[PDB]
RNA sequence: AAGAGGGCGUGAAACCGUUAAGAGGUAAACGGGUGGGGUCCGCGCAGUCCGCCCGGAGGAUUCAACCCGGCGGCGCGGUCC
RNA sequence: UGCGAGUGCCUAGUGGGCCACUUUUGGUAAGCAGAACUGGCGCUGCGGGAUGAACCGAACGCCGGGUUAAGGCGCCCGAUG
RNA sequence: GCCGGCAGUCGGCAGAGCGAGAAAGAGAGUGGCGCGGACGCUACGCCGCGACGAGUAGGAGGGCCGCUGCGGUGAGCCUUGAAGCCUAGGGCGCGGGCCCGGGUGGAGCCGCCGCAGGUGCAGAUCUUGGUGGUAGUAGCAAAUAUUCAAACGAGAACUUUG
């Protein structure tokens, strides 16, 4: 029921998408998970690039 | 004699029964604390003739004698000693008053101290 | 009974800013008192001025300010602002100013002084002109906002130029059938 | 901030804001944008002017990496390069005559709004309007293309 | 500490038992206004002090003005270094 | 003759009404149904009409004195005892 | 609502005013003894006039109204007694509610500045749990029937024996 101008919105929530809401409360240990996983990346290639070829 | 106060005038208050909420005397869930009634055939609400009387501004009390007790202080909650030499410049016209969570132990140093600067204690003999 | 409308009676003016910030409040301390003790008029809209919202006050562009001081009879002249001084990059030339506001961006603000202009505050202007002698008082564009071209008569309605409330501008999203002749109708 | 909300004022209220001939219902008017034709016809109308039917051609795998063309006007035309570049102009008896790259800094079509200070210039671009080389032309510049 | 006694940390209200007081034929209850009777409070019951001056009765190792030392404020010292 | 005016945004609730002086449609008539202006109840307490939607007066912050409107002044019940 | 007033507490570095019918200064110049003066101004404060004060649905503003937890803060309170509960005690605020006195209780709790919410009940033939009037009332009535003496026991219409 819009009511004196707004934008004729076409939200896509008919769905159940509460079923499949992702969060990203996992994005500081998984920042950590790859960076610890990076410098053992580093350190077993001890002359090469950290980066590769 | 003990402390009056500065000045001692005439205080009046406009209305001194309390505001009772509706059908509170028939009821026991319903307490003495006052609830505006917002009903659509409420006789107290607008205001039927014989009935109780709701609360609104014009009950209040002159600006000049509010907060004071019968004795002519205004009140103010003291906990320790510490806190008892604010009151050094308004003794004439506030009293210092003591907390029920304050113990026997240190409430006797509060009043004798309150008499070396001379402000008045509504409750000096509490625990003893 | 007084039959009086109450709808009105309460003026619906401001009296003291939203902000909870302590430096304007201290401009505003300043101006209340000048206000209400000088006779000057210019006080009294420059404290009126310091009570307005963000988009009350909108930011005046550098080369209006050059356009507004390049009038004849004003010249070794301040120019007093309540909004904020903005650089414009479309102007080349800059003369020699004077200007008085609350807050100047930093690439506007190395411009006057590049030219040998002079960047004031509003509590050395008290020092310098308490009665606001010898000032000229500007602001900038109102209307400027994107808000309000989707103000005035409502969309859909002949000889009107308001612009609609669309998520996206596309071909098939609007100019169909209300703005086409070939589509029913237009206005 | 829950206790700045209008929730907290009302309570004690019956209707709680929202009318006691009306109640509150479920959806009284329809859900989403429902009615576009009928019973919200006048608010399509008088709002939302042009909302319904189809219009021109339709374009299937449309890519918008084809038709990026960004445009940049004459006004604003000195602010791409530095400020000594302009300052070491119309000077040296020689009409230097700066070379400004515009798809360098990521533009492609230039535009003749605004006012062109009097300096010669060579601008680079993939893309010119009319208006813009008279103005370019007039003040004595000249325009080269680029690929 | 059982005024913590085996579903036992405190033990509210509805309800009930008993004691004290009061009242009772227009169901009970309520608002305004008083009056009477109670339980406690003002630890009241010869009634508040605060400054200046006057009188006579008493006491200090004391007042003003000077000397030394220290600290602080000000200085358009017209314009000290 | 009196009053400080203009203007821009959002925006709840409402979209079952009723009564009365006057005009008036259908109906024998209706506390019936349906229209116009204005005022009320709805949303509003108060004095009066014994009682009370819309009747008369009059609209309301809490009080003291004085004076009234409409109504009244044998008693209930204030006032022609 | 007032173009409201108050930065003027400008003090031997002084002269204490701008309520007063009339557009503007208790303005600068140059020739003819005794050390003295009440309050104040959280300028989100203080003070002065005038008008007004009803209210459903509804909207806005102020809460030094209240509950829970968090960051600071009170050299905060507390086994010489915290929370909770009761109170014919004393009170405050128009009001939301709040502060003390007494009694029980024995271990944590409160004020201010901000933050956050699962934050305030009289109803919803609301949910759970408890308790009343009814009320010592309806009732303990389908199928013919019990009586006498003794025993056990503290106790027998109902048990056992004859």
């Amino acid at each position: 029921a819009p009511s004196r101008n707004g934008m004729i919105l076409k939200p896509h929530f008919h769905k159940d998408w509460q079923r499949r809401v992702a969060t990203w409360f996992n994005q500081p240990a998984r920042k950590i998970r790859r960076r610890k996983a990076r410098q053992a990346r580093a350190r077993r290639i001890a002359p090469r690039p950290a980066s590769g070829p | 004699a003990a402390l009056r106060p500065l000045v001692k005038p005439k205080i009046v208050k406009k209305r001194t029964k309390k505001f009772i909420r509706h059908q509170s005397d028939r009821y026991v869930k319903i307490k003495r604390n006052w609830r505006k009634p917002r009903g659509i055939d409420n006789r107290v609400r607008r205001r039927f003739k014989g009935q109780i009387l709701m609360p609104n501004i014009g009950y209040g009390s002159n600006k000049k004698t509010k907060h004071m007790l019968p004795s002519g202080f205004r009140k103010f909650l003291v906990h320790n000693v510490k806190e008892l030499e604010v009151l050094l410049m308004c003794n004439k016209s506030y009293c210092a008053e003591i907390a029920h969570n304050v113990s026997s132990k240190n409430r006797k140093a509060i009043v004798e101290r309150a008499a070396q600067l001379a402000i008045r204690v509504t409750n000096p003999n509490a625990r003893l | 009974g007084v039959d009086i409308r109450h709808n009105k009676d309460r003026k619906v003016r401001r009296k003291e800013p939203k902000s909870q910030d302590i430096y304007l409040r201290l401009l505003v301390k300043l101006y209340r008192f000048l206000a209400r003790r000088t006779n000057s008029t210019f006080n009294q809209v420059v404290l009126k001025r310091l009570f307005m919202s963000r988009t009350n006050r909108p930011p005046l562009s550098l080369s209006r300010m050059i356009r507004k001081m390049k009038l004849p009879g004003r010249e070794g002249k301040t120019a007093v602002v309540v909004g904020t001084i903005t650089d414009d990059v479309r102007v080349q030339e800059v003369p020699k100013l004077k200007v008085c506001a609350l807050r100047v961006s930093s690439r506007a603000r190395s411009r006057i002084l590049k030219a040998g202009g002079k960047i004031l505050t509003f509590d050395q202007l008290a020092l310098d002109s308490p009665k606001g002698c010898g000032t000229v008082l500007l602001s900038g564009p109102r209307k400027g906002r994107e808000v309000y071209r989707h103000f005035g008569k409502a969309p859909g309605t002949p000889h009107s130029h308001t612009k609609p409330y669309v998520r996206s501008k596309g071909r098939k999203f609007e100019r169909a059938r209300g703005r086409r002749a070939s589509r029913g109708y237009k206005n | 901030p829950s206790r700045l909300r209008k929730t907290r004022k009302l309570r004690g209220h019956v209707s709680h804001g929202h009318g006691r001939i009306g109640k509150h219902r479920k959806h009284p008017g329809g859900r989403g944008n429902a009615g576009g034709m009928h019973h919200h016809r006048i608010n399509f109308d008088k709002y939302h002017p042009g909302y319904f039917g189809k219009v021109g051609m339709r374009h299937y795998h449309l890519k918008r990496n084809q038709s990026f063309c960004p445009t940049v006007n004459l006004d604003k035309l000195w602010t791409l390069v530095s400020e000594q570049t302009r300052v070491n102009a119309a000077k040296n008896k020689t009409g230097a005559a700066p070379i400004i790259d515009v798809v360098r800094s990521g533009y492609y079509k230039v535009l003749g709004k605004g006012k062109l200070p009097k300096q010669p210039v060579i601008v680079k671009a993939k893309f010119f309007s009319r208006r813009a080389e008279e103005k370019i032309k007039g003040v004595g510049g000249a325009c080269v293309l680029v690929a």
